[PDB]
C-alpha cells in the first residue's frame, strides 16, 4: 500500500482512502495484509535515536574545572607528581559520576520499555489491545477518551470527538473531529499522532506510519531536549562554591603568613596548590549526583517510572497526598448494582464486569426486556446516553458509562443503543456534572426527539419538572425530591457511586426516572499504604467529585477519614478564599463535589501553606491538578494516557506504598549528601587546622603536598562518594518530612564536625610533638603525622556513615563500598610507607608494627568520641 | 459469614480433562446468584461459567460448549469440569458468590481465594 499525504486524504473521501490502503474498515487487516505493509513501510519508530560526549560533559562542573586549573599550574611549576595526583582524583570522581548516571539512565530505558505504548486496534474482527510500533498503514484503530493517538488516522467514525492539539499545533483549545471529508493543522478529519483525545469515541484508519508523519519532527526535536540541572544541585554547586572560596581565603592567609613569616616560596605554593585541592568539595556535585541517579534506580527497582529527576528531591519533603477516589483510590471496575426507580421499586442487578451476564431481579423475580417499564427506562437512558462501547469483552470509554452500557446488555436493551440516531450532544465536563443526547427512533421517525439525561443527582434533578409513577407521568412533587434524596444518600452510605437519569422532551422538561447505583472497589493495599503514610506523618487527603456520601463511605473503609473528621462540599471551598482556605484545608480530609478547579484551589492552598503535595488523581479532565501539583502521580497499568504524559512519576503496578517508598528514598538522599558533608569537612578543617597552625607555630610542616593531594582522595574520592552509597534506614519511616528548604548545614552537623577535627588535629599534633621532642625532623617523624591523619581520617569515615544510628547498629559490613575504599585506602598508604619509590615521591619511610599499633590506638579515639555523642544523644531524646 | 475455599486446579495438557470446586462454610440456598472468573495477567477479569436463581445457565462466548458447571446443597459445594482445554485459556479462577437482598445497600459478594491453573502447549 502507498503511502499517502494527510492533506490529499483530507480532500480525498473515506471510502477511497480505504480503497488505496486496501483497508477494512469494519473487520480490519489481518496478519498477512499487516506483514507486508510492515515489510515495505517498517516500524512505526522514528528510526533509532556519544557515550564519549556524554563522558566529556562533566568536565564544565566549576569544581572540576577549579582542580584542572590546579593541575595546569602545578604543570607550569614543573610538578608532574602533583598533577598525576590531582588528574587521577578527577578522572576517577568522573569515572564514578558518569557510571552512576549511565546505570541510571539504562535503568530509567528498560522500566520506560517495560511500559510501551498502546492502542485498541481492530485487526482480525477482534478489538485487541496493539502497541502503536506494531501498526502498518490501513490498519483500523479506535480511539477512546483519553488516548494518546498511536498513528496519524483518517477517522471514519466520529460521534463527539474532541481532541487537544496543544502539544503539535500550539493550541490549549481542544478541536472537534468530523468524519465528513474536508476540500481543499486544519485537518478536522486526521487525527494526528501525538494527539491525545479529551472527549468521544471514534474509529479511524492509519494512513502514515514512522517518518511519514506531519508533524513528527517536533517529537524529533523533542528527545534531542537535554534535562535542566536540578535545584538540588543548583544549590550543592552554590554550597561547593562557598567552601571552596572561604578554603581558598584560609588558604591564602596560610601562604601570606609562611611568605611574611619566612618559609620556601616553591614549598609554600606546593604546598598550597595541595591544600585548594583538597578542601575544594570536587566530589559534592557528584555525590549529588551518585545520590539522585541511585534513587532513580532503587524506585525503578520499585516498579516506578521517574520521568522528571527534580522529583526524587522532592518526594522526600512531601507531607501532604491528595488523590482521587475513583480510578487511584478504587480499582475502577465500575457496576450498576442498584436501581432506584422513581416509582419507588428496588431492583438488585447482580454479576461484575463489564459484561452481559447477571440479571435484574425486582422483588425475588428475573425483570428482561420491557417486564418492568420504569427499569426498562432507567436503562434506556443509561445506554444510549454513553460514549462508551463493550467490544469483545472491553470497555472503550469511561468506566461509569461502561457499568451502564454492561446493565443494558444485562437487561437486553443494548439494541436500543442502535435505535436512535443522535443529532445533539451536550458534551461532559466535570462542571457540569451531567450529560445529554437528544435523538430520534429508527422506526419510527415521527415520534418527536427525546432527550436523555444523565448525571449527579442535583444536576439531573434541577433539570427535571415531572416524574414517573406507575407507569404514568406526574408533576415532581416535594415528597418525592424528598425520599429520592434520602435513598440517594442511603446508596451512597453504602459505597455506591448514584447517577441519576432523565428522559423527556427537550431540555428543562424531562422526566425523572429514577437513580442507580455503581459499586466501585476499593483498591487493594490503598489501607495500609495509608496507615504508613499517616504514621509516617505525610498527612493524605480525598479531593472528588462525587457526592458526600460516597466519598466518605469510601475514606471511611480506607482509613483516611476518622469519626472526627471534618468534611468539605466544593461549593464551601467557592465560599472560601484564601486565608479561610488556607487554615481549613489541613483540618478536611475529603474534598467532595470539587471541580478541577476546585482540585487546583485545594492544590494552592495547600502548597500555600509550606507543603508539597503529591497529587495521584487519575481522569481526563484531572491534568491540571497534576501539573499544578509540586509531585504527579499517575496508575501505569490502569490509566488514561493524558495523566501518564502529564505525570511526574508514574507507578507501573498501581501500588499506593510505592509512593512511601519514593518518599524514602528522597528523605535518603538528603542523609547520605549530609554524611558526605560532615566528613568532608571535618577532614578539611583538620587539614587546614594542622598547616595553619604549622605556619603560625614555626613548627615544620607535618604534610607535605603529596600527602596532601593523598589525603584529598581519601577524603573527597571513593571513601567519601561511598558515603552517598549508604542504604536507607526504617528511621525514615517514622522520621517527620523534611522541610522544602535546603539547610544542609545544621548547627549539631557543624559541632559534630568541629569535634572531630579538633580531635584529629589534636592526636595528629600529640603524634607530631612524641616523634619531635628530639628536635631532629626525620622523616619517620612526617611518615607517622601523615599515618595518624589518614588513619584519623578513616575513623572519622567510619563515624561519618549515619548521623544518629550506632556503628554496630548499622552495621560495619552494610556499606560494601565504603568497606571497599577503606581496604584500598590502607592499602595505598602502606604501599606509602613500604614502597621505596613510592616512599622517595612522597618523602617518608618505614614504621615498625608497635608504631602502626600506637597510632590505631590513638586515632580510635575520634571514632569512640562520635559514638558516646550518638549515644547520648539517643538517649536524650528517648 | 459463609467462607469459599478453592480446589481441584493444577497442571493440565491441553485437550485433557479437568476438575474444580469452590466449596461454601454454609448452605447455598438463597444465592441468586454464583459464577466462576479468569484473572490473567494483561487482560480484565472474565465470566467463565455460572448459574443464577431461575436455575438458567450462563456460559461465556468463548467458553461455551466445553466447561459443565454443577451444585449440590448436600455436600454444599459448587463444581466445575473441564473438558478440550486449551493452552491459551489459562489463568487463575476465583469463584464468587452472590446474595438477595430489604433496607441495606451492601454488596453480599463473596470472593475465595483462586487457584492458578497453568496450561502450556502439547508436547
Ligand atoms: N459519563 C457520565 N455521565 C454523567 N455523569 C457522569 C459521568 N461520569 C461521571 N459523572 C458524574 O459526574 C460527577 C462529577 O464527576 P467528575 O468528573 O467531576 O469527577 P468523577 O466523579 O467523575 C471521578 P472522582 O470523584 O474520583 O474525581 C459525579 O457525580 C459523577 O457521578
Ligand atoms: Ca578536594
Amino acid at each position: 500500500i502507498p503511502v499517502l499525504t494527510s492533506k490529499k486524504a483530507s480532500e480525498l473521501p473515506v471510502s477511497e482512502v480505504a480503497s488505496i490502503l486496501q483497508a477494512d474498515l469494519q473487520n480490519g487487516l489481518n496478519k498477512c495484509e499487516v506483514s507486508h505493509r510492515r515489510a515495505f513501510h517498517g516500524w512505526n519508530e522514528f528510526d533509532i535515536s556519544p557515550l564519549w560526549k556524554k563522558y566529556i560533559s562533566q568536565f564544565k562542573n566549576p569544581l572540576i574545572m577549579l582542580l584542572l586549573a590546579s593541575a595546569v599550574i602545578s604543570v607550569l611549576m614543573h610538578q608532574f607528581d602533583d598533577a598525576v595526583s590531582i588528574t587521577v582524583a578527577i578522572l576517577i570522581v568522573v569515572t564514578v559520576a558518569f557510571v552512576q548516571e549511565y546505570r541510571s539512565e539504562k535503568s530509567l530505558e528498560e522500566l520506560s520499555k517495560l511500559v510501551p505504548p498502546e492502542c485498541h486496534c481492530v485487526r482480525e474482527g477482534k478489538l485487541e489491545h496493539t502497541l502503536a510500533r506494531d501498526l502498518v498503514p490501513g490498519d483500523t484503530v479506535c480511539l477512546s477518551v483519553g488516548d494518546r493517538v498511536p498513528a496519524d488516522l483518517r477517522l471514519f467514525e466520529a460521534v463527539d470527538l474532541s481532541i487537544d492539539e496543544s502539544s503539535l499545533t500550539g493550541e490549549t483549545t481542544p478541536c472537534s473531529k468530523v468524519t465528513a471529508p474536508q476540500p481543499a493543522a486544519s485537518r478536522s478529519n486526521i487525527a494526528f499522532m501525538g494527539t491525545l483525545v479529551r472527549c468521544g469515541k471514534a474509529k479511524g484508519v492509519v494512513i502514515g506510519t514512522g517518518e511519514n508523519s506531519e508533524f513528527g519532527e517536533v517529537f524529533k526535536m523533542m528527545q534531542a531536549e537535554e534535562a535542566p540541572k536540578t535545584p538540588l544541585q543548583k544549590s550543592m554547586d552554590l554550597l561547593g562554591k562557598q567552601l571552596s572560596f572561604y578554603s581558598f581565603g584560609i588558604i591564602g592567609i596560610i601562604m601570606l603568613v609562611g611568605w611574611l613569616l619566612g618559609k620556601d616560596i616553591l614549598e609554600m605554593f606546593t604546598i598550597s596548590v595541595s591544600l585548594a585541592v583538597a578542601a575544594i568539595p570536587e566530589g559534592l556535585p557528584i555525590v549529588v549526583t551518585v545520590t539522585l541517579a541511585l534513587g532513580v534506580m532503587r524506585m525503578v527497582k520499585k516498579r516506578a517510572i521517574v520521568k522528571k529527576l527534580p522529583i526524587v528531591e522532592t518526594l522526600g519533603c512531601c507531607n501532604v497526598i491528595c488523590s482521587d477516589k475513583t480510578g487511584t483510590l478504587t480499582k475502577n471496575e465500575m457496576t450498576v448494582t442498584h436501581i432506584f426507580t422513581s416509582d419507588g421499586l428496588h431492583a438488585e442487578v447482580t454479576g461484575v464486569g463489564y459484561n452481559q451476564f447477571g440479571e435484574v431481579i425486582v422483588d425475588g423475580d428475573v425483570v428482561h426486556g420491557f417486564y418492568n417499564p420504569a427499569v426498562s427506562r432507567i436503562v434506556e437512558a443509561g445506554c444510549v446516553c454513553n460514549d462508551a462501547v463493550i467490544r469483545n469483552n472491553t470497555l472503550m470509554g469511561k468506566p461509569t458509562e461502561g457499568a451502564l452500557i454492561a446493565l443494558a446488555m444485562k437487561m437486553g436493551l443494548d439494541g436500543l443503543q442502535q435505535d436512535y440516531i443522535r443529532k445533539a450532544e451536550y458534551p461532559f465536563s466535570s462542571e457540569q456534572k451531567w450529560m445529554a443526547v437528544k435523538c430520534v427512533h429508527r422506526t419510527q421517525q415521527d415520534r418527536p426527539e427525546i432527550c436523555f439525561m444523565k448525571g449527579a443527582y442535583e444536576q439531573v434533578i434541577k433539570y427535571c419538572t415531572t416524574y414517573q409513577s406507575k407507569g404514568q407521568t406526574l408533576t415532581l412533587t416535594q415528597q418525592q425530591r424528598d425520599v429520592y434524596q434520602q435513598e440517594k444518600a442511603r446508596m451512597g452510605s453504602a459505597g455506591l457511586r448514584v447517577l441519576a437519569l432523565a428522559s423527556g422532551p427537550e431540555l428543562g422538561q424531562l422526566t425523572f426516572l429514577g437513580l442507580v447505583g455503581i459499586i466501585d472497589p476499593p483498591r487493594t493495599g490503598v489501607k495500609e499504604a495509608v496507615t504508613t503514610l499517616i504514621a509516617s506523618g505525610v498527612s493524605i487527603k480525598m479531593i472528588t467529585g462525587d457526592s458526600q456520601e460516597t466519598a466518605v463511605a469510601i475514606a471511611s473503609r480506607l482509613g483516611l477519614y476518622s469519626k472526627t473528621s471534618q468534611s468539605v462540599s466544593g461549593e464551601e471551598i467557592d465560599a472560601m478564599d484564601v486565608q479561610q482556605l488556607s487554615q481549613i484545608v489541613p483540618k478536611v480530609a475529603v474534598f467532595y463535589r470539587a471541580s478541577p478547579r476546585h482540585k487546583m484551589k485545594i492544590i494552592k492552598s495547600l502548597q500555600k501553606n509550606g507543603s508539597v503535595v503529591a497529587m495521584t488523581g487519575d481522569g481526563v479532565n484531572d491534568a491540571v491538578a497534576l501539573k499544578a501539583a509540586d509531585i504527579g502521580v499517575a496508575m501505569g497499568q490502569t490509566g488514561t494516557d493524558v495523566c501518564k504524559e502529564a505525570a511526574d512519576m508514574i507507578l507501573v503496578d498501581d501500588d499506593f506504598q510505592t509512593i512511601m517508598s519514593a518518599i524514602e528514598e528522597g528523605k535518603g538522599i538528603y542523609n547520605n549528601i549530609k554524611n558526605f558533608v560532615r566528613f568532608q569537612l571535618s577532614t578539611s578543617i583538620a587539614a587546614l587546622t594542622l598547616i595553619s597552625l604549622a605556619t603560625l607555630m614555626n613548627f615544620p610542616n607535618p604534610l607535605n603536598a603529596m600527602q596532601i593531594l593523598w589525603i584529598n582522595i581519601i577524603m573527597d574520592g571513593p571513601p567519601a562518594q561511598s558515603l552517598g552509597v549508604e542504604p536507607v534506614d526504617k528511621d525514615v519511616i517514622r522520621k517527620p518530612p523534611r522541610n522544602w528548604k535546603d539547610s544542609i548545614l545544621t548547627k549539631n552537623l557543624i559541632l559534630k564536625i568541629l569535634v572531630s577535627s579538633i580531635i584529629i588535629v589534636c592526636g595528629t599534633l600529640f603524634v607530631f610533638w612524641r616523634e619531635l621532642r628530639d628536635n631532629v625532623i626525620t622523616p619517620r617523624d612526617t611518615t607517622m603525622t601523615f599515618t595518624c591523619f589518614v588513619f584519623f581520617d578513616m575513623f572519622n569515615a567510619l563515624s561519618s556513615r549515619s548521623q544518629t544510628k550506632s556503628v554496630f547498629e548499622i552495621g560495619l559490613c552494610s556499606n560494601r563500598m565504603f568497606c571497599y575504599a577503606v581496604l584500598g585506602s590502607i592499602m595505598g598508604q602502606l604501599l606509602v610507607i613500604y614502597f621505596p619509590p613510592l616512599q622517595k615521591v612522597f618523602q617518608t619511610e618505614s614504621l615498625s608494627i608497635l608504631d602502626l599499633l600506637f597510632l590505631l590506638g590513638l586515632t580510635s579515639s575520634v571514632c569512640i568520641v562520635a559514638e558516646i555523642i550518638k549515644k547520648v544523644e539517643r538517649s536524650r531524646e528517648k | 459469614q459463609v467462607q469459599l475455599q478453592e480446589s481441584g486446579g493444577g497442571l493440565v495438557q491441553a485437550g485433557g480433562s479437568l476438575r474444580l470446586s469452590c466449596a461454601a462454610s454454609g448452605s447455598i440456598f438463597g444465592a441468586d446468584w454464583m459464577g466462576w472468573y479468569r484473572q490473567a495477567p494483561g487482560k480484565e477479569r472474565e465470566f467463565v461459567a455460572g448459574i443464577g436463581h431461575g436455575a438458567s445457565t450462563y456460559y461465556a462466548d468463548s467458553v461455551k460448549g466445553r466447561f459443565t458447571i454443577s451444585r449440590d446443597n448436600a455436600k454444599n459445594t459448587v463444581y466445575l469440569q473441564m473438558n478440550s482445554l486449551k493452552p491459551e485459556d489459562t489463568a487463575v479462577y476465583y469463584c464468587a458468590v452472590q446474595y438477595t437482598q430489604y433496607r441495606s445497600y451492601d454488596s453480599l459478594l463473596y470472593w475465595g481465594q483462586g487457584t492458578q491453573v497453568t496450561v502450556s502447549s502439547g508436547s
